């Protein structure tokens, strides 16, 4: 799940001084490995988003989001692609008719879930409506 | 300059050679089919890479005018 | 009691019916060998990605008995670990299975021996001569809490969605529904729509019996329940299953494609039926 | 929900009028408890209705029936709410719109929730799915919110027929197809027995 | 090298280096410059000092200007590569056999870098690529075309918008093309059945 | 009691092994009973690899003229159909598997070998016949099974075959109808030559009591998978391919009418129906779903 930059502070306050170790650019594992997790979480929840509004969610200047997002595709940790003119990234969609098959199951399994809970909770009405199949 | 795709010069050169190459005995009777077929070839090779190309740039690049280029391409669209 | 019962979650599990049948063959065969019911034990394998876990195939494991404690002969597991890594090179070790009642001490001792092998071993248990009208196959996992100053192992139960593979689904549809001299005149549409016919019969059986409870609950006398009728409010309005301008376009996109294929296919049959007629005309009537 | 209507329902019977005037603000402002079937339908709270504790009674109906637009209409007749309660209503006010309209445009959710921008909307929707209320995704360029699944907040014994009728149309639909199959199945075999019979007449002509 | 076929220079400079290895070595210190320059411009080699006789003389502080470049070429680091040209100017840019092929070598990397950059993108600004490779827009625009001409970069240019839409839009092209054929055969088929009867 | 067959009488096997009614009559074994597990795992093994043919080993027993198949598993070999007897690569994993399997329960002996044929029917090629002839030569009671996974899907029912080869010397009797299946022309030649050298076996499918009772309890929640099935993008690269096959078969019979194997439009007509019959059947289950789940109103 996505982790905000206010829980980054919350959790940063809990840490010990030595645990915030910085390399090269002076950024922590926390402040980079965290916000990168935020993208991957946001990816499959969304299907597309602008960099301005994305960077606003992940608490960074858009330029950064755009760039690091590219890495996570490039290095091969999250499929997708970039449209720089627009300023949009496209995520794990897998949409169209494949979605239909899941949205059938999504509701069809709720029929079995609501079935089990009537067969369980009301075993009298289970025995009553039992022969509503047989007599019909 | 064809392969390097610097066409502004490529044809500039060739045009001024046409005067001498025509006077040649065996290179007179193919002075159109060659010279024109090269122009055509280059006109294809200039554009294909582009998805959208400015005609004004392509105009001076092929030693001609915008209006001329318009008709030039027109034929080539239909046929070529 | 030696199971968990708490606010679970953790991983999400799927279940292939091939796994159920490989255990079923293993129970019936080992039952038959000794002329009695047998607690057979074996290994689980399949795909593991992120949190979600699919169980694809399953095989057997060697077991002995030190006193009353079931000892998984691990030297056999490592031997079969060779041979299953060979054939299914993609697949991973996931858990194990057995038959009998619900979870109990004799399987917790075995679960410890699987815990030495891997850091997240799943556990299926099947009741062969079940009294349940439902399926007697439930999946569990290892969870550990403070039992009054004592850290100790428990079993948190989990649910299981069934597998979908089209090639597999037919295997289920063939043995669970056998053509034992039940199709004479080809028909084709009889041998296809038989699947949907009695499958939708199950859908109608379920959907109606819920609505029987809905009418009787408001009518009264049949116990009124807030926390069941609640889910029905969602269930019925959560329908209109995709009327999005995009979706139907895509649906019709497909239909037209299939239609094109029928138009060309019909021209082919016409073209043959034509040439069937042509040759018979161009020989009897015509002089070649 | 499930635990906090046994911890907070044990304390809903053994509680007077002022004990429930406090307890109503506890159960509402406590994430996980999005269902309000039991707590509103209790003999203890029904004496508070139209009494000295009537403000706290009207509030429990809003979360167990109404929406955010209804809260802003009744801003003084109800007690003042904090943001954490306004959010839980902004979750449930979408869940209602979601049950009806499954494909929601963005602008819609600025109106029914009186919100200021997408950034918020999204964030609030994040929390909605995060609290295991909804399922789905968004479409930024297209300005959409598709909803793969939503829970049902209300029980509604008022409109239990509104739940029943939608169920009947599906039961009808089940028959529509079931019989529709058996016709087409019996006809595809009949057209096979049409041709098989008609092809025996073609072959028997040759015997002459 | 002059002729272009670097596969016939590469091997030539290995054997000549070995003759200076046995006897005198006035050219051995500058002969390795042409063995390494070959392997880079061979556009494949990128493995000079791992060979045989170049192992103990890779350290040699004369040719160590070229040791920084072979890994910079191999790793495709341009800002590093061009820094070595500025500092070690006397070593590299005074030799007329390295001064000639300097830009052809710089391209071979420039393109290499660009391929990785664009891969994730579908649509991209030229002004950004300009800054990224650090180069004039026109020169980028030109270089882009060449890759497309020889057909390495799968992409096309919108000259008016100063960008690069990239090939990617992939779908079921098989169904339609396959059916196209079946449609054609039926066309020629049915006429052959008509030309039978009259 | 249904579990008459899941029993395994071991001493009865070795009396038949010595007796041999297969060295007396050349076409003795004619039937083939395939178990519940055997069918599923073989179908799963074929599709799992998918486009590529991969063979495994079957275990079973004999009874009357029926060659019963009880249990199956895979052989991690390569070059099925391209090598004569491709099981030679993993001679280790044949005996080593049965030695492990006999310790745990599978007492059944080597009964045959099975392979996948993705998108081109069930039959024995020239490479397959050379394998089976020599299999029957030494390792007797051995039956060669075939499955077509890609069509099993599109046709919508178990596409499977069980065959046995004849001797090189004695040649088969007359009684043989043999049903037609679309053979791609690239392969039609290979089939056509060695097709008459063997004979098929009458397939039948059985199940235990527990299997039967489990599958009925299983069906409580498996009806959901039937109405979200969609055999379209699943096996998209069979139907799109069969077109390429169909186009060629017409191309021949078109010129056959002209100048210049007997009327190859009658085949192509049956192929155009075969392939499209599937494509239509696909869109039956689609509209069935659009009717169901979409059309309720709010
Ligand atoms: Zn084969």
């Amino acid at each position: 799940r996505i982790i905000r930059g206010n829980q980054l502070q919350e959790f940063a306050a809990m840490l010990m001084p030595h645990q915030k170790a910085t390399t090269a650019d002076g950024s922590s594992i926390l402040d980079r490995a965290v916000i990168e997790h935020n993208l991957l979480s946001a990816s499959k929840l969304y299907n597309n988003i602008t960099f301005e509004e994305l960077g606003a969610l992940l608490e960074i200047p858009a330029a950064k989001a755009e760039k690091i997002a590219s890495q996570m595709i490039t290095e091969g940790r999250m499929n997708g692609f970039i449209d720089q003119i627009d300023g949009i990234v496209h995520f794990e969609t897998r949409e169209a008719l494949p979605t239909w098959d899941k949205q059938i199951q999504s509701l069809c399994f709720q029929v079995n879930n609501l079935l089990e809970k009537i067969s369980q909770t009301a075993p009298e009405w289970t025995a009553q409506a039992m022969e509503a199949q047989m007599a019909q | 300059k064809f392969y390097e795709s610097k066409y502004a010069s490529c044809l500039k050169m060739l045009d001024e050679m046409k005067d001498n190459l025509l006077l040649d005995m065996y290179l007179a009777p193919h002075v159109r089919t060659l010279y024109t077929q090269i122009r055509n070839r280059a006109l294809i090779q200039y554009f294909s890479p582009y998805v959208s190309a400015d005609m004004h740039r392509m105009a001076a690049a092929f030693n001609t005018t915008v209006a001329a280029l318009e008709d030039e391409l027109t034929q080539l669209i239909l046929e070529g | 009691s030696v199971m968990a019962c708490g606010v679970t979650g953790s991983v999400s599990v799927a279940l292939h019916p091939l796994v159920i049948l490989n255990i079923s063959d293993h129970w019936i065969r080992m039952r038959s060998q000794e002329g009695r019911p047998v607690q057979v034990i074996g290994a689980l394998i399949g795909k593991q990605e992120g949190r979600n876990i699919e169980v694809m195939n399953s095989f057997e494991l060697l077991s002995h008995t030190v006193e009353e404690k079931i000892i998984i002969d691990k030297e056999y597991y490592y031997t079969k670990e060779e041979q299953f890594k060979q054939v299914f090179k993609e697949l991973e070790f996931l858990g194990w299975y057995t038959t009998g009642g619900p979870p109990d001490p004799s399987d917790i001792h075995v679960h410890k021996q699987v815990c030495e092998i891997i850091e997240s071993p799943l556990f299926l248990k099947l009741n062969p001569m079940t009294k349940h009208t439902d399926l007697p196959v439930s999946v569990f996992e290892s969870v550990i809490d403070i039992i009054n100053g004592e850290a100790t192992m428990l079993f948190a139960e989990l649910t299981y969605t069934l597998a979908t593979e089209e090639a597999e689904r037919i295997g289920v549809d063939h043995v669970a529904r056998m053509t034992a001299t039940g199709s004479g005149e080809n028909s084709t549409v009889a041998e296809h729509l038989i699947a949907q016919h009695s499958a939708i019969k199950m859908l109608h059986s379920r959907v109606k019996l819920i609505l029987e409870y809905v009418k009787a609950s408001e009518a009264g006398e049949v116990p009124f329940n807030h926390e069941i009728l609640r889910e029905a409010y969602a269930l019925c309005h959560c329908l209109p299953v995709l009327s999005t301008d995009k979706f139907k376009t895509d649906f019709y996109d497909q239909c037209n494609d299939v239609g094109l294929m029928a138009y060309l296919g019909t021209i082919t049959k016409t073209c043959n039926t034509m040439n069937q007629f042509v040759n018979k005309f161009n020989v009897l009537y015509d002089r070649q | 929900t499930g635990q906090n209507q046994e911890q907070f329902l044990l304390l809903a019977k053994s509680a007077k009028g002022a004990a429930l005037a406090t307890l109503i603000h506890q159960v509402l402002e406590a994430p996980g408890v999005y269902v309000f079937g039991e707590l509103l339908d209790m003999p203890n709270v029904r004496e508070l209705a139209e009494s000295d504790f009537a403000s706290t009674f009207r509030l429990l109906t809003v979360f167990a029936y109404g929406t955010y637009a209804d809260y802003l209409a009744e801003a003084r007749n109800l007690p003042p709410l904090t943001e954490a309660q306004k959010n839980k209503l902004r979750h449930l006010s979408v869940v209602t719109l979601a049950a009806k309209v499954k494909c929601i445009p963005y602008a819609v959710l600025l109106e029914a929730l009186a919100l200021r921008n997408v950034r918020q909307l999204e964030d609030l929707v994040i929390e909605a799915v995060y609290a295991d209320v909804l399922r789905g995704s968004l479409d930024q360029r297209n300005q959409r919110l598709e909803v793969d699944y939503s829970i049902g907040r209300d029980i509604q014994r008022q409109d239990l027929s509104a739940i029943a009728r939608t169920l009947q149309e599906w039961c009808v639909g089940c028959e529509v197809v079931l019989s529709g199959i058996e016709e087409q199945v019996s006809r595809a075999n009949q057209h096979k027995e049409q041709q098989l019979g008609l092809k025996q007449q073609i072959e028997s002509e040759v015997a002459n | 090298l002059r002729e272009g076929e670097f596969e016939k220079a590469h091997t030539d400079f290995f054997e000549a280096f070995k003759n200076y290895d046995e006897s005198g070595s006035p050219r051995r210190t500058t002969c390795l410059k042409y063995l390494v320059l070959a392997n880079m411009l061979m556009k494949s080699g990128i493995n000079p000092f791992d060979s045989q006789e170049a192992k103990p003389y890779k350290n040699d502080p004369e040719i160590l200007a070229m040791t920084n470049l072979v890994s910079a070429y191999q790793n495709n680091d341009i800002t590093e590569f061009e820094k070595i040209l500025k500092t070690n100017h006397s070593n590299i840019m005074d030799d007329p056999f390295i001064r000639e092929h300097i830009e052809e070598l710089l391209r071979n990397i420039r393109t290499q870098v660009l391929i990785k950059l664009i891969k994730p993108y579908t649509r991209i600004h030229i002004p950004f690529i300009s800054k990224e490779l650090n180069i004039d827009v026109a020169d980028v625009e030109s270089l882009l075309v060449q890759c497309i001409l020889d057909n390495t970069i799968h992409g096309r240019i919108d000259q008016v918008n100063q960008l690069l839409e990239l090939d990617h839009q992939k779908r079921g092209g098989a169904r339609y093309t396959a059916l196209d054929k079946w449609t054609n055969q039926l066309n020629s088929l049915n006429q052959a059945v008509v030309s039978k009867l009259a | 009691s249904i579990d008459e067959i899941y029993k395994y009488d071991k001493k009865q096997q070795q009396e038949i092994l010595a007796a041999k009614p297969w060295t007396k009559d050349h076409h003795y074994f004619k039937y083939c009973k395939i178990s519940a597990l055997a069918l599923l795992k073989m179908v799963m093994h074929a599709r799992s690899g998918g486009n590529l043919e991969v063979m495994g080993l079957m275990l079973g027993k004999v009874d009357g003229e029926t060659m019963i198949i009880m249990d199956s598993f895979a052989l991690p070999v390569e070059g099925t159909e391209t090598r004569v007897n491709a099981q030679a690569a993993a001679y280790e994993y044949m005996a080593a598997y049965i030695e492990n399997a006999k310790q745990v329960g599978r007492l059944e002996n080597a009964i045959g070998w099975y392979h996948s044929h993705p998108g081109y029917g069930c039959w024995l090629s020239g490479i397959d016949v050379s394998t089976q002839m020599l299999n029957q030569q030494f390792q007797e009671p051995f039956v060669a099974v075939v499955i077509d996974p890609t069509r099993t899907i599109s046709a919508g029912k178990v596409n499977l075959g069980a065959f046995r080869t004849y001797p090189k010397g004695y040649k088969p009797p007359d009684e043989g109808p043999s049903e037609y299946q679309t053979i791609p022309l690239n392969k039609i030649e290979d089939f056509g030559v060695h097709c008459k050298q063997y004979y098929a076996l009458e397939v039948s499918y059985f199940k235990s009591s527990l299997d039967r009772k489990l599958l009925e309890l299983l069906w409580n929640k498996y009806w959901v998978n039937t109405l979200s099935s969609s055999s379209l993008l699943t096996n998209a690269d069979y139907t799109t391919g069969q077109v390429f096959d169909l186009s060629e078969k017409l191309e021949q019979s078109e010129a056959q009418l002209g100048r210049g194997s007997e009327d190859k439009l009658a085949k192509a007509t049956r192929d155009s129906c075969k392939t499209t019959i599937e494509a239509i059947h696909g869109l039956m289950s689609q509209v069935i779903k659009d009717k169901l789940f979409n059309q309720i109103n709010i």
